[PDB]
């Protein structure tokens, strides 16, 4: 009964955001709560933020 | 009553790395100004970034071009890292034409009088076929902050690039003892800045100070 | 009757079908968003049964495949 089929492939880039799940290899899992601005992050004596 | 700091030295360590010395500073003002200027420099400095790319024969970034080493998406990522300073206008269109085998770098971009390429060796892609040729139109816009393409509101083939307009990469500041003619309780603030080479360190410092002063105008006359 | 895939869809503006070709199929590389029509289809009730982008699935069209049975005249995009 099928006359024809059109398959459309959509590519979407998912950027990281709060609510996404991150984890290490050690079982340390968590959910992102906030996207902190670069100037708000803790930084070292050389000014490099984490 | 307070001694006003002055810009006394600018040590251009490299093209993208500089140190600016403010002197003299009273107690506490060194760290106050250091943190305020660090935050403003990291958040609010204006710069030119690639926002749109049009590669001939390319419909979208999730595709390949014959004779090109990199994927179109990887080419867009490389163009995102292109550092350009534009003079006298907030938007420019650069033309890149290259043929033959070899790395296609920022030096191959067509020369524009109002456009300066701070890092001509920035690799854009690689052509691996002698008959292969790449031609693209790159849109460079002036802005500030981070502006993702998805939050930005076009013929097919015009690929949007996330715009990281901020020329400032890293800011550190150190407050140390200053040698005054007669005072000993004065400090000097050394601001170490690493940029993409598209902003003058003195221009950045004056820009941040102007932003801070205009933001302080509201508090200066509270009502 | 037989369902038809075409660019002639009722009760939809021309601007909403600028991403479709003459065959009613979205172009390669089109930046689609939730609600955009990908393949225009009509059922002879003609009802609007076109394949639309699912809500909040704004993405880019990278590939289109067409499969037609024997005896069916494949369209221009096909």
């Amino acid at each position: 009964g099928v006359l024809k089929i059109v398959k459309v492939y959509l590519a979407v880039k998912r950027r990281i955001q709060p609510g996404d799940k991150m984890a290490g290899r050690h079982g340390n899992k968590g959910v992102i709560s906030k996207i902190n601005p670069i100037e708000d992050m803790p930084y070292d004596e050389n000014g490099t933020p984490v | 009553e307070f001694l006003k700091p002055r810009l006394v030295d600018i040590e251009q360590v490299s093209s993208t790395h500089a140190k600016v010395t403010l002197e003299p500073l009273e107690r506490g003002f060194g760290h106050t100004l250091g943190n305020a200027l660090r935050r403003i420099l990291l958040s609010s400095m204006p710069g030119c970034a690639v926002t749109e790319v049009e590669i001939d024969g390319v419909l979208h970034e999730y595709s390949t071009k014959e004779g090109v080493q990199e994927d179109i998406l990887e080419i867009l990522l490389n163009l995102k890292g292109l550092a350009v300073r534009v003079q006298g206008k907030d938007e420019v269109i650069l033309t890149l034409n290259k043929s033959g085998i070899g790395p296609v770098t920022a030096a191959d971009i067509t020369h524009d009088g109002d456009v300066e390429i701070v890092k001509p060796q920035h690799v854009i892609c690689h052509l691996t076929d002698e008959n292969a040729s790449i031609s693209m139109r790159i849109k460079v816009q002036r802005g500030r902050g981070y502006v993702p393409a998805s939050t930005r509101i076009r013929p097919i083939g015009r690929l949007l690039v996330d715009a990281c307009y901020s020329p400032v990469e890293r800011i550190a500041y150190n407050v140390e003892a200053a040698r005054v003619e007669q005072r000993t309780d004065l400090d000097k603030l050394v601001i170490e800045m690493e940029t993409n080479g598209t902003i003058d360190p003195e221009e950045a410092i004056r820009r941040a100070a102007t932003i801070l002063a205009e933001q302080l105008e509201a508090f200066v006359d509270l009502r | 009757g037989p369902e038809e895939i075409t660019a002639d869809i009722p009760n939809v503006g021309e601007a909403a079908l600028s991403k479709l070709d003459e065959s009613g199929i979205v172009y390669i590389g089109a930046e689609v968003t939730g609600g955009d029509i990908l393949v225009g289809k009509v059922t002879p009730k003609v009802k609007d049964s076109s394949l639309r982008v699912p809500n909040g699935v704004s993405g880019t069209v990278i590939d289109v495949q067409v499969f037609t049975r024997d005896g069916v005249e494949k369209d221009k995009r096909a």
